[PDB]
């Protein structure tokens, strides 16, 4: 079985649910945020949403661009299992949902 | 110049990270922060915390140079008001 999977985290309010989303492309290929944002609308059916990764400090960091996304691949610490699993996991939550973000200081 | 690869996360409602180069003044922090948030450069209002604080002092020229010795692990983190 070739399926290739993406892991992906969906938040409502700042707990999520997992869902693994199959994914045509090379286990080891950088997407493009448009991409990404076209396969969340398929999978979830809505376009009022933010993308987002956690970083190596615990933090989840918001994805704006294509260069966001290559710098979240790169950090990727995922081992390779026999699961056939991104690496990396892409973080879902509501555009306007800021409790997720560890920006208190 | 440093080998190492920098970045600049900030804090603003949502959390962002960006390459930078290690030491830049405080106009060019500034203005590619206002870049990558889409807001008005005079809507841009840095902060960080010094050493061993807990409280945030404003971003500045005057105090460019002590926040870069804030860096922690290749990465300078601001927070922007709002």
């Amino acid at each position: 079985h070739m399926t290739n999977w993406l892991r992906v985290y969906y938040y409502e309010d700042t707990i999520s649910t997992i869902k693994d989303i199959a994914v045509e492309e090379d286990l080891s290929s950088t997407p493009l945020l448009k991409d990404l944002l076209e396969l969340t609308r398929r999978e979830f059916q809505r376009e009022d949403i933010a993308l987002n990764y956690r970083d190596a400090e615990g933090d989840l960091v918001r994805l704006l661009s294509d260069e966001d996304v290559a710098l979240m691949v790169r950090q990727a610490r995922g081992l390779p299992s026999q699961k056939r699993l991104f690496p990396w996991k892409l973080h879902i939550t509501q555009k306007d949902n800021y409790r997720v973000y560890n920006t208190m200081p | 110049g440093s080998h190492m690869a920098y970045t600049l996360k900030v804090h603003y409602k949502y959390t962002v990270v960006m390459k930078t180069q290690p030491g830049l003044p405080y106009s060019q922090v500034r203005d590619m922060v206002s870049k990558k948030l889409e807001l008005r450069l005079e809507h841009t209002k840095l902060s960080y915390r010094p050493r061993d604080s807990n409280e945030l002092v404003p971003l500045s020229e005057d105090s460019m140079k002590d926040a870069w010795g804030q860096v922690k692990n290749y990465c300078l983190t601001l927070w922007c008001e709002n």
